[PDB]
RNA sequence: UGGCGGUAGCGU
DNA sequence: GGAAGATCGAAAAAAGCACGCTACCGCCCGCGTGGTGGTG
DNA sequence: CACCACCACGCGGGCGGTAGCGTGCTTTTTTCGATCTTCC
């Protein structure tokens, strides 16, 4: 009831409640707008670093 | 005990005293009359 | 009139005084005529299978070389009776069989040439039918598919009274809701600007559908406005002067013509100068220039000496725009007429705020609306629009949708076809124009006219159109594979998603709901229901408050009063006694035609809409038999609204008085001296009783039990007339009469009575006969009596000896006193029965068996199992005893079923259910041979009568010829065929008719051979399980404190005490009252129809109770004739008419001891018994007019001070139960999660502390106690045991702990990203 | 933890559906593939398809149906997720942590006891018997009638002779906690004493039941057994009725007669002209219970009796005063119950609903909390035991009609018909003349509704020793509504006067009003009017 | 040895 | 004297929708491929 | 003995389709393109 398991995942995976719950979290942190955030977490356009 | 559903040219003395005026600046009209311009 | 033979027995006196013109439908009408044109056979494709197949077939492959077509089909025999497919447990369904034309045309020529025809018939699933009782048997069980009230397809027109935009300004809005295919809206914005929405999904302008539909801006402003030439003359550009545009306008120009100056500068227009112009005829107006710049051209103007376009269409002119037009000789210019009020420029705003200028940038952008992401292509655009509202394969407008449609734009064709068109979408925008200018009115939604309702038969028939879709579609890909020479249609098709469709439909619906077989009201409130929660339809969170309202329309249609009280109230209705359905689904009503003031007798069904053009007038009207009102002013009612009219001026006449009442309010005597809301609970709980074991009728009603007992099936009606050959508690032989005789036939009915068996509420079923041996029978006549009901009349509960005061507070709020005397003679008790499932399943280590011996227990446990291990039938058994023992291998392990705690009762029946191939016990054999005992039983009667009959014939044939009678009745009977006479043609016929005899034996040994494989058959069962074993358990539930009880009144209560005899308050002559109420209840609830019925019941039964003394003294017939004929007669001017003189002497005796017990009453829901009808029959009886007694205390033995009221009433004992809902628990079961204690009876647990307890209890002190209940009590499982312990030893201490509900929400918000913990510091 | 998502068994060879397994499934399965597409040195199109989708089922798992369309599971409706289970009204926090079903704990319906204290209610001997096991256990192993708690349940189940004797010494000051379903307010749940009883139904003190807001034609409760000795104290001090007496709310009490009582002490507190044993001087009220039970007296007739009342003065003692007043025999036999020092004042009137208030409310502000529980109980004593001696009962013939109602009624017929003959003359529009039409029909009804309360309330015309005399009437229907023991004008009036003016479910009043009782015969027409207020309602 | 969904009903 | 600031109206998205209890049924992969066992 | 029939089964996910599905509630927050304004 208490021993809890973890999996190890191949590639990062954004939380969502850190990025749709109103208002975003990452997209305020990062001063940008949400729909950039949400198009390329995707996979739908690259982001300069 | 509640509800829901969505369903005067003069003033009326009806005890006897005297009456008090509140934030009131008014001036005698031509008749005598009071008129408040408040 | 002659009575019925079952009516003789009984005659019900009548109250009503007036006479009736259309007697009562029948009840179950509206399901079965809808199923019949599901199911019949049809020649023209509208309806059904037949119409479903037509809309479907001919199915064309993807290239022009083969195709499907239909040609008929045939519903065969069902395998399986109603009765066997209850008992199996298998769906009571008919197979479907389709003929199917294969053609095959020529691939080197594709013009028509034809190759192969090939036809065959083909099964496509099972169709389940309905049976004789409007119900359908789904897995052995009773189900009812309730009628759908919805929206009807069409056109529809609304708006907001001010709900938006803050302002209070109304934006119109119309829908034009299909019956299959998408939903187009077109709304008005607050800027006055026409858009249209699909699918509720984001608006467009207006024009781009219109752009869309191949028109230019031209033909839209030629189509939604009015021309207006501004010809330009010599000067002044004058145009052509219509007055009508004149109305209401502000003249800021000099209106002068011939000379004459009309109208002045700065003049308003006013009706007298409008008159003027009129009357003038003036057509040329001298204008100002500027008058022309605050119009809009209406088409395009181009230049023909340079080839450009001076203006485009639609927009705003200007001086310069104006000059350069003048100045390049285009003498005529085009404008729009617009007025404020009048002629709005919507269409003209629409078009400036639309940003598409060409039909495919409009596709385009319909496109990209309807498909966002998609790249808009022009052949996806033009193939979507297409599809959208113009392709019968996409959208369909019923034949009731294009009605509704065509009515709504006031269209005098009807059969139009089922797609949308150009002038359709046309004409609804110009409709809502028209309706924003002021021309025109909204529709209402709740109007009963533009309410639909969709039966049994058009839900089936559209889920296996979707069926047959599917079907089509699965066809069409398979057709397309080659080699078609060589494979039949049976291989081309596959039944599996019809009938999938049709079992999700019959079986996992919102309407096919469980049958309520609580009594024979139950049953026929719930078949006539109407409900508009189905799918496509409303919820019941978000119904609303304006359609739960008792529309006026619903007048002889839908009942006013029975209606559920709670979440899903007006949202439920039920179907009035006269209403029935259009062809279209509309709901109507009958009316009794008037002609030049006389009332006629022919009858009109009127629907809603066509009902508000006349004047109906009342039924409650009194009438000079000679058709004429009485008197001048009659109430009416014209448009939705009563009032007084004159009696020239009415055109329509009520049919009855129990029109506007459904079946279980017109039940309720006195109704109309009843308040609504009462009337309400009283038509609810009327059918929550329970059966009694001994049906007792009303004393006092209101004649339509009989219909109500009749048109429920649970009753045995004679098919044919004759007489009861064969008497039994549970068969019924008639023998028929010569007349309804069949050729071929022997001529005897069989009627096989059901005899405790368990109903959907687990209550018990029951036929009781009411016939004698030759006694003779006609058509219609009830044979056997049902649950519930007495010689054919229903009787849901017992008339009780009532009296109404207050006894001590024993019946304060609403309780009820009773007399043990009603628990001595079992007047409420009742039987219920309770079915118990064990399954022998397949397990993966070995099949687990049925057996006699258990592991582990004493040989008592198995004193009442067999040796089969089922227990005996008749046994009592009680909680936690052995049913059925079975063990599963590990050597095993119990998993024997066992009698629920706390349940009881007697074995009553045992059935057996094996897997083919599988072998049978000793029980099963033994219940299949009495099974085959009955079957040949029957068999065998019909063999012995025509054997008779033949060895009759056989018999005058042998005297026609031999004479040898003295010696042929001394031989045996087959001697007489044996024996051979003289050869002539009597020896050819002896012949013949030995042949025949033979052959008869044959074909009845085969029809019993036949009844036995059917009976032997085997029914499979679920895959992995190989054996079912049920067993019933009836139990007898007697009245006791907390039991529920009420009468027809909604007058509900609780028994408090049974008190007892010799306590209970009595009259003058020492018998007891039986119940007491407490007379508090009727200022409140204001139901005086208690009261009167009370009164009418004493009359009543001092009627009987004089009877009784006339058969107590052995008197003459002529006396009880002289009686019963007074007690009949009495009344003012009552339709019945009973004639005693004509009942031969011997049924007048009959008539007698049947009424000994109190002669009923029958009072009309609307036209029942005034107060001196009342008063005369207490008088009759010898009984006070008052209606009140004189009582004495049965304790104290002292008189009342003041007389109390004292009759007899009708008592209901509703099915709530006390022994059903106490409930206790200490300690046992947890959720295996929460580790809380279970929910619910039938599971040990515990009640919950809810939010609200929990908040009661800190506005308390309560800190320990809540303490307790959160954690010690229900989570903390080491602080339960530890509580235990202590309780146990003899300390109360309590160790709090840490409840496990919160560790497990810990570890839930620990699962996602979020660290959360309790910190110590 | 797999616990806490358990696979159950179906006991049929297959298991549940456990959507979290599900979940979980589906983002190891991403998980993998995306790990073997990664180790296979992929092109950028298949391990970025493959890490949106991994993306996608674990948003999925997190939060199923917030992005994209939830995942369908083989019910055809979302798989619960993670949030799923902590948020709404279904999660955690609202369903296990906030609320929770509790052991000893029950629920049946509930029953009239008349016979009952203020402070104790009826529980049946199953219940109670269920409900406290350990204890009994616990007795049973104390005084030594078994040897292992396995024969202790051996003893209680069997329902062995001693066990009642031992329930009933476990229940002797143990209280249980009522509860109604709806817990509107602070008193829903209340602390009784339980007092066993033979049946399945537990019986309730009617004077809580205003408390409860329960009537007996159905309703249910639940009752809780507090197992500890700090919450047997908080119940018998905090929880118990007799502690809640003032409404919270407001401070109004919250104990008053409502149905019987107020009846039973409106006709013993009456009086006629020439009633028997009227002018007699008695000794005191138990001459006057004597003559009424020997029958020489009537209960309404007008005596002269010494009765001695107690006065409390500034050093805080009573003082005693002795004289004659005129009286009536019921007021006599009622002041036997009434506290020493409450007057005499109180119970020398009609005692109405608001008098036995108000003497309720002395008594409380004058002597103090227990001889207002005693007085209480008493009261209600007195009420039911007379109410069920006077016999008192509706007939048909109690709400009597009066002519003059219809009389008025052709009057305003009358009038609508020269209203409506002024309008055709086009002197008067359609609102005024339809408001000039509710006028007068309001009017109308009004006269109708004085002229029948005129008729009910001053019916009896009795004959004194000499000649006659018209007193305040005594219809039940006229007692029941004057003494406020059930129902008021209105519902009297739509009794046996007009029903009065109806209103369409638009709002708007009809032109038409029902002049027809409800004893006389509505017809079908004010029938279906009245449905839609009742549908409305 | 549980959950989900639908249906109907009871007390407010 | 034309682009940031402020406004702003419409479109979309998220959150909520009383409590307690009773009874019933329907359902709790999938599918359609391939490995492997039976076979003419 | 390589060919058909039975059960593991594997990854697969929205399904079935030569596309859409949706259609009777109210309040609060976001936001996003369009519009007017004003000064650097
Ligand atoms: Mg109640």
């Amino acid at each position: 009831r208490e021993r809890m398991g973890h999996i190890e995942l191949a590639s990062p995976t954004a939380h969502i409640w850190f990025l749709k719950s109103l208002p975003s979290r990452i997209g305020l942190l990062l001063d940008m707008p949400l729909r950039d955030i949400e198009r390329v977490l995707y996979f739908e356009s690259y982001v300069v670093i | 005990q509640l509800t829901m559903r969505t369903f005067e040219s003069s003033i009326q003395v009806k005890n006897k005293g005297s009456i008090k005026l509140s934030n009131v600046k008014s001036v005698v009209n031509s008749s005598g009359k009071l008129v408040i311009t408040s | 009139m002659v009575y019925s033979y079952t009516e003789k027995k009984r005659i019900r006196k009548d109250f009503g005084k007036r006479p009736q013109v259309l007697d009562v439908p029948y009840l179950l009408s509206i399901q079965l005529d809808s199923f019949q044109k599901f199911i019949e056979q049809d020649p023209e494709g509208q309806y059904g299978l037949e119409a479903a197949f037509r809309s479907v077939f001919p199915i064309q492959s993807y290239s022009g070389n083969s195709e499907l077509q239909y040609v008929s089909y045939r519903l065969g025999e069902p395998v399986f009776d109603v009765q066997e497919c209850q008992i199996r447990g298998v769906t009571y369904s008919a197979p479907l069989r389709v003929k199917l034309r294969l053609v095959i045309y020529e691939r080197e020529a594709p013009e028509g040439t034809v190759k192969d025809i090939k036809e065959q018939e083909v099964y496509m699933g099972e169709i389940p039918l309905m049976t004789d009782n409007g119900t359908f048997v789904i897995n052995g069980t009773e189900r009812v598919i309730v009628s759908q009230l919805h929206r009807s397809p069409g056109v529809f027109f609304d708006s907001d009274k001010g709900k938006t935009h803050s302002s209070g300004k109304v934006l119109y809005n119309a829908r034009i809701i299909p019956y299959r295919g998408s939903w187009l809206d077109f709304e008005f914005d607050p800027k006055d600007n026409l858009f249209v929405r699909i699918d509720r999904r984001r608006k467009l302008p207006a024009t781009i559908i219109l752009r869309a539909l191949n028109y230019t801006t031209e033909q839209i402003l030629d189509l939604f406005f009015e021309k207006v030439i501004f010809e330009i003359r010599d000067n002044k550009l004058q145009m052509e002067l219509v007055p009508e545009r004149l109305r209401g306008e502000t003249a800021s120009f000099d209106i002068e013509a011939n000379g004459k100056v009309y109208v002045e500068k700065g003049r308003r227009i006013t009706a007298r100068h409008i008159r003027q112009l009129e009357k003038d005829d003036v057509k040329l107006i001298e204008v100002p220039v500027e008058y022309i710049a605050g119009k809009v051209v209406a088409k395009d103007y181009i230049d023909e000496s340079t080839g450009e376009l001076i203006c485009a269409a639609n927009m705003e002119l200007s001086l310069d725009l104006l000059a350069k037009l003048s100045q390049s000789g285009h003498k005529r210019i085009e404008t729009l007429f617009t007025n404020d009020l009048d002629h709005g420029p919507y269409i003209s705003e629409t078009l400036r705020v639309d940003p598409t200028n060409d039909r495919l940038s409009a596709l385009v952008e319909i496109y990209r609306m309807m498909r966002p992401g998609e790249p808009p292509t022009r052949e996806a655009a033009e193939s979507l629009f297409e599809n959208l509202f113009f392709s019968e394969d996409r959208y369909d407008l019923s034949a009731v949708g294009r009605m509704k449609f065509n009515r709504s734009l006031l269209r005098e064709e009807i059969e139009g076809s089922g797609i949308l068109s150009k002038d359709d979408i046309i004409d609804v925008m110009k409709k809502l124009i028209d309706i924003r200018n002021g021309k025109g009115e909204v529709d209402d939604i709740d109007h009963l006219g533009n309410r639909r309702i969709r039966s049994v038969g058009e839900m089936a028939e559209n889920q296996f159109r979707v069926g047959l879709v599917r079907v089509e579609r699965a066809v069409k890909e398979r057709l397309s594979l080659g080699d078609l020479d060589t494979l039949m249609p049976q291989d081309m098709i596959n039944a599996k998603p019809i009938s999938a469709a049709v079992k999700e439909f019959f079986g996992s619906s919102q309407l096919s709901q469980f049958m309520d077989q609580n009594n024979p009201l139950s049953e026929i409130t719930h078949k006539r229901r109407i409900s508009a929660l189905g799918p496509g339809g409303l919820t019941r969170e978000r119904a609303g408050f304006e359609v739960r309202d008792v529309h006026p329309t619903h007048y002889g249609r839908v009942c006013p009063i029975e209606t559920p009280e709670g979440p899903n109230i007006g949202l439920i209705n039920s179907l009035s006694v006269y209403a029935q359905t259009n062809e279209y689904g509309f709901l109507e009503t009958p009316y009794r035609k008037v002609t030049d003031g006389v009332v006629t007798d022919e009858i009109h069904y009127l629907s809603a809409i066509e009902e508000g053009n006349y004047v109906i007038a009342q039924a409650n009207s009194n009438l000079d038999e000679e058709g004429h009102f009485v008197e001048d002013l009659v109430t009416c009612r014209s448009k939705g609204e009563s009032s007084l009219f004159s009696r020239d001026q009415v055109d329509y006449m009520d049919v009855s008085t129990q029109q506007v009442v459904s079946v279980g309010a017109s039940l309720i005597p006195f109704l109309e001296h009843d308040d609504a809301n009462r009337a309400l609970m009283g038509a609810n709980m009327q059918r929550q009783a329970v059966p009694t074991l001994r049906a007792d009728k009303p004393l006092v009603g209101t004649g339509m039990e009989r219909a109500v007992a009749v048109d429920s099936g649970v009753t045995a009606v004679a098919k044919r007339g004759g007489v009861v050959q064969y008497v039994d508690a549970s068969r019924i032989v008639i023998k028929v009469n010569e007349d309804e005789m069949y050729p071929g036939e022997a001529g005897i009915d069989i009627y096989n009575l059901t005899k405790y068996t368990r109903s959907n509420q687990n209550t018990c079923i029951n036929q009781m006969p009411c016939v004698s041996l030759g006694e003779p029978v006609e058509r219609g006549d009830v044979l056997a009596d049902g649950p519930s009901t007495d010689l054919g009349e229903l009787a849901l509960g017992q008339n009780m000896r009532v009296a109404f005061m207050p006894w001590n507070g024993y019946n304060f709020e609403d309780s009820i006193l009773v007399s043990e005397r009603v628990v001595q003679e079992d007047r409420f008790t009742t039987i219920h029965i309770q079915e118990l499932a064990c399954v022998s399943r397949d397990t993966k280590l070995g099949p687990e068996e049925i057996t006699a011996d258990i592991p582990n227990v004493g040989e008592a446990a198995l004193s009442k199992l067999d040796e089969s291990g089922i227990v005996y039938i008749g046994a009592e058994v009680t909680g936690g005893d052995i049913l059925v023992g079975k063990v599963t291998p590990k050597d095993v392990k119990d998993s024997s079923l066992r009698v629920p705690n706390g349940v009881s009762g007697t074995v009553i029946d045992v059935q057996v259910f094996t897997r083919d191939g599988v072998e049978k016990d000793k029980r099963a054999l033994e219940i299949e041979e009495m099974q085959l005992k009955q079957a040949k039983k029957d068999l065998s009667e019909e063999l012995q009568i025509l054997e008779a009959g033949l060895f009759s014939r056989i018999r005058a044939v042998l005297v026609a010829g031999g004479v040898e009678a003295e010696k042929l009745d001394k031989l045996p009977r087959d001697r007489w065929l044996e024996l051979g006479l003289t050869d002539e043609e009597k020896q050819n016929q002896l012949e013949q008719l030995a042949e025949q005899y033979d052959e008869l034996k044959h074909e009845f040994e085969k029809k019993l051979e036949a009844k036995r494989r059917k009976i032997t058959q085997g029914d499979d069962l679920a895959p992995g399980v190989l054996k079912i074993v049920k067993v019933y358990l009836a139990v007898k539930r007697r009245i006791q404190p907390g039991d529920k009880m009420a009468g027809r009144h909604g007058n509900k209560g609780v028994i408090s005490k049974i008190n007892p005899i010799e306590d209970m308050p009595y009259d003058e002559n020492g018998t007891p009252v039986d119940i007491v109420l407490n007379p508090l209840g009727v200022p409140s609830r204001m139901n005086i129809g208690q009261i009167l019925e009370t009164h009418l019941g004493m009359a009543a039964k001092g009627i009987g109770d004089k009877i009784n003394a006339m058969l107590k003294q052995q008197q003459e017939v002529a006396k009880l004739r002289e009686f019963i004929q007074r007690a009949y007669d009495l009344g003012a001017d009552v339709r019945q008419k009973v004639d005693l003189s004509t009942f031969s002497d011997e049924e007048v005796m009959r008539l007698a001891e049947n009424l000994r017990k109190g002669m009923p009453i029958a009072t009309p829901v609307f036209d029942g018994a005034k107060e001196a009808e009342i008063k005369e029959l207490l008088k009759l009886g010898d009984l006070p007019t008052s209606g009140q007694i004189r009582l004495y205390d049965g304790r104290t033995g002292e008189q009342f001070e003041r007389p109390v009221t004292v009759g007899y009433m009708y008592m209901l004992k509703l099915n709530h139960l006390v022994d059903d809902k106490m409930h206790a628990r200490s300690t046992g079961s947890y959720s295996l999660v929460t580790q809380q204690p279970l929910g619910g009876k039938a599971q040990f647990g515990g009640q919950r502390f809810g939010e609200m307890e929990v908040w009661a209890l800190e506005a308390y002190g309560a800190a320990y106690t809540l303490q307790e209940m959160l954690t010690v009590k229900s989570d903390d499982v080491n602080g339960r045991t530890k509580m235990y312990k202590n309780i146990v030893d003899g300390n109360h201490q309590m160790e709090p702990g840490m409840p496990e509900s919160f560790n497990v929400l810990l570890k839930e918000i620990r699962s996602l990203g979020i660290n959360i913990e309790l910190e110590d510091e | 933890p797999p616990d806490l998502r358990p696979l159950v068994p179906l006991d049929g060879g297959r298991f549940a559906t456990s959507d979290l397994n599900d979940l979980y499934r589906r983002v190891i399965n991403r998980n993998n593939r995306l790990k073997r597409l990664l180790d296979l040195a992929a092109p950028d199109i298949i391990v970025r398809n493959e890490k949106r989708m991994l993306q996608e089922a674990v948003d999925a798992l997190l939060d199923n149906g917030r992005r994209g369309r939830a995942i369908t599971g083989s019910n055809k409706r979302p798989l619960k997720s993670l949030a799923d289970m902590i948020k709404g009204k279904q999660g955690r926090f609202r369903q296990n942590l906030l609320g929770k079903r509790v052991d000893y704990s029950g629920r049946s319906v509930i029953t009239v006891g008349p016979y009952l204290r203020l402070h104790q209610c009826g529980l049946p001997k199953k219940m109670a018997l269920e409900l406290f096991k350990p204890f009994i256990y616990g007795k049973l192993e104390l005084r030594g009638l078994a040897t292992t708690i396995k024969a202790a349940k051996k003893m209680v189940e069997r329902e062995e002779a001693v066990v009642w004797d031992i329930l009933d010494e476990v229940i002797r000051e143990h209280p249980v906690l009522l509860n109604r379903a709806p817990t509107l307010h602070r008193l829903g749940i209340q602390a009784f004493e339980p007092v066993l009883i033979e049946g399945k139904a537990i019986q309730l003190h009617p004077l809580v039941c205003a408390a409860y807001n329960a009537d007996f034609d159905g309703d249910q409760m639940a009752v809780h057994v507090p197992l500890t000795l700090e919450a047997q104290l908080e119940a018998r001090a905090l929880m118990m009725s007799t502690n809640n007496i003032l409404s919270p709310a407001n401070g109004e009490p919250i104990i008053v007669p409502s149905q019987d009582v107020v009846l039973g002490l409106y006709y013993m507190t009456r009086d006629c002209v020439n009633a028997k044993g009227e002018g007699m001087v008695l000794t005191g009220p138990k001459e006057a219970e004597r003559l009424y039970r020997s029958g020489l007296a009537s209960l309404h007739a007008r005596v002269k009796v010494r009765i001695t009342e107690y006065e409390k003065d500034a050093n805080g003692e009573l003082v005693a005063k002795t004289s004659l007043k005129d009286t009536t025999v019921g007021r006599a036999i009622l002041w036997m119950i009434v506290p020493k020092g409450l007057p005499y004042s109180i119970v020398n009137q009609a005692l109405g609903k608001k008098a036995i208030s108000k003497m309720l409310n002395t008594c409380y502000r004058i002597l103090g909390l227990k001889p207002t529980v005693i007085f209480a109980d008493q009261i209600m004593y007195t009420g039911f035991a007379y109410a069920a001696r006077s016999g008192a009962s509706v007939g048909i013939d109690d709400m009597v009609i009066p002519e003059k109602k219809h009389e008025i009624i052709s009057e305003a017929e009358a009038e609508v018909a020269e209203i409506q003959e002024q309008f055709q003359s086009g002197l008067v529009t359609a609102g005024e003349r339809y408001n000039k039409v509710i006028d007068i029909w309001a009017a109308a009804n009004d006269r109708v509704s004085k002229a029948m309360m005129d008729n009910l309330q001053t019916e009896t015309v009795i004959n004194r020793d000499g000649q006659e005399e018209k007193q305040v009437s005594f219809n039940s229907i006229y007692m029941m509504a004057d003494s406020g023991a059930r129902g008021s004008a209105a519902q009297i009036r739509q009794l046996a006067g007009m029903r009065g003016l109806m209103a369409k479910p638009d709002g708007s009043i009809i032109e038409t009003p029902i002049t027809a009782n409800f004893r006389e015969g509505l017809n079908v027409l004010q029938y279906f009017i009245s449905t839609h207020g009742a549908r409305k309602g």
